[PDB]
């Protein structure tokens, strides 16, 4: 039996169909002079970012579903996630769709300059 | 002036009065602060609480242990915990808890009545934001409330390290006389009102550096009356000003010494170190917690 709920795809499809993004992600007060790295132990938003409590931005945490990992570990819980201000209306969608550069810790496409 | 502070602490002279309890009547009751864009009240409030705690002699050891009661929200997240974890040194052990299920950034979360929460470890900081919604059903004289306040008082007396501190939320009608009495078992104490919630009778009763014995005898019914008298005669203007400067927000890692000591060894020099935020007394074993689970079979 290969059956598995695909919550990521479900939310991506829901958004594409015009659904309102998940809300009540926990935005933090911060200096907005941080490193701008994607996922950090303390808020690190730069001037172009908002910092959020990580658990509240995790689709799996918020939906009470298993994390897609054999360990079931969460890369957001207990940390802070930096979200481009232009995408801060849907932090859960942003974290789901985007990827962190393993080299510089910036979001690929939203601060990673490794490929330039 | 007060509007640029994170909040207002009850002045010492009001603590020294002998007031009778009156109804609380705030001139700005019902007014709401203007918060920064997209910032929740719960984040602003806890940010201001922590900004004020930064001005006190808190003990901040390595592998500090913090427990946070009443941490869930009707949204199913834990904004307060997120602020505490931001404030506290990275690596601080943070446990939170609430009657209702929620998802949290804490290292461990227990769901259930606080009375179901157990641990044999002692804690360096206890935060409580618990409030019984039925407190709103005011049908009689405003007497000392029990419920979770009974738990919190026992938790402080049994599981708070010497040198540790507390911040326990109260309101006009959500208060407990024994909790005020226990404020006199700390080197210092106050009732702190956040400027973002200045239109509420809420305050955080803060006990700074626990001594394990009364330094001062406090009558809790009188002290609550004194608190309401202060609030009734000192309007606080709503302010969010302090939220905009977070450059000094992080709690400084003092690396406070942790020692285990027998009750006979707590001399006046030890008590002095405790009173200055320079010492924590407790075991430093692994931290273990649990939630009591009631078993029953409802079939037939
Ligand atoms: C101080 N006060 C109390 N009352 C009356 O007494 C009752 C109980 O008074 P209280 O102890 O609840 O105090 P207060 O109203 O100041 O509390 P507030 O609603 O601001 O709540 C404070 C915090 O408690 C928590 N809280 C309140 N309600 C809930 C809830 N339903 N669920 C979870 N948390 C809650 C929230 O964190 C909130 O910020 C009030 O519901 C009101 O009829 C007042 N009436 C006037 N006209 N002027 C006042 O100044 C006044
Ligand atoms: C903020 N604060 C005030 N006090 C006591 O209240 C005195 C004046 O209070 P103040 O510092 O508010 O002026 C201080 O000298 C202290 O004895 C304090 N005492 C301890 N141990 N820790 C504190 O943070 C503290
Ligand atoms: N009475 C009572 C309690 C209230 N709360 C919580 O205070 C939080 C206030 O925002 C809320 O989320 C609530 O669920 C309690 N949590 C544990 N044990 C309790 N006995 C209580
Ligand atoms: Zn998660
Ligand atoms: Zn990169």
């Amino acid at each position: 039996c290969a059956f598995a709920v695909d919550a990521a795809k479900a939310y991506k499809d829901y958004l594409a169909s015009g659904g309102q993004p998940i809300t009540n992600c926990v935005k933090m007060l911060c200096t907005h002079t941080g490193t701008g790295q994607a996922i950090t132990v303390t808020p690190e938003a730069n001037m172009d970012q908002e910092s959020f409590g990580g658990a509240s931005c995790c689709l799996y945490c918020r939906c009470h579903i298993d994390h897609p990992n054999p360990k079931g570990f969460c890369d957001l819980k207990g940390k802070y996630v930096q979200i481009p201000t232009t995408c801060a209306n849907d932090p859960v969608g942003f974290t789901l769709k985007n990827t962190v550069c393993t080299v510089c810790g910036m979001w690929k496409g939203y601060g990673c300059s490794c490929d330039q | 002036s007060q509007a640029w502070q994170p909040g207002v602490a009850m002045p010492n002279l009001y603590k020294m009065q002998r007031m009778l309890l009156e109804k609380c009547d705030l001139q700005n009751y019902g007014d709401s602060a203007t918060l920064p864009k997209g910032i929740m009240m719960n984040v602003a409030k806890y940010t201001q609480l922590c900004q004020y705690l930064n001005t006190l002699t808190l003990a901040v050891p390595y592998n500090m242990r913090v427990i946070h009661f009443g941490a869930g929200s009707d949204k199913g997240v834990a904004p307060g915990t997120a602020v505490l974890r931001q404030w506290l040194p990275t690596g601080t052990l943070l446990v939170d808890s609430d009657l209702n299920d929620f998802v949290s950034d804490a290292d461990s979360t227990l769901i259930g009545d606080c009375a179901t929460v157990h641990t044999a470890n002692k804690w360096d900081l206890i935060i409580s934001d618990m409030y019984d919604p039925k407190t709103k059903n005011v049908t009689k004289e405003n007497d000392s409330k029990e419920g979770f306040f009974t738990y919190i008082c026992g938790f402080i007396q049994q599981k708070l390290a010497l040198g540790g501190s507390v911040a326990i939320k109260i309101t006009e009608h959500s208060w407990n006389a024994d909790l005020y009495k226990l404020m006199g078992h700390f080197a210092w104490w106050t009732a702190f009102v956040t400027n973002v919630n200045a239109s509420s009778s809420e305050a955080f009763l803060i006990g700074c550096n626990y001594l394990g014995k009364p330094r001062e005898q406090i009558d809790g019914y009188v002290m609550h009356a004194n608190y309401i008298f202060w609030r009734n005669t000192n309007p606080i203007q709503l302010s969010s000003y302090s939220l905009f400067d977070m450059s000094k927000f992080p709690l400084k890692l003092r690396g406070t010494a942790v020692m285990s000591l027998k009750e006979g060894q707590i001399n006046d020099m030890i008590l002095s170190l405790l009173s200055k935020g320079r010492l924590i007394i407790r075991e430093n074993n692994r931290v273990v917690i649990s939630s009591d689970v009631l078993v029953n079979n409802e079939n037939l």
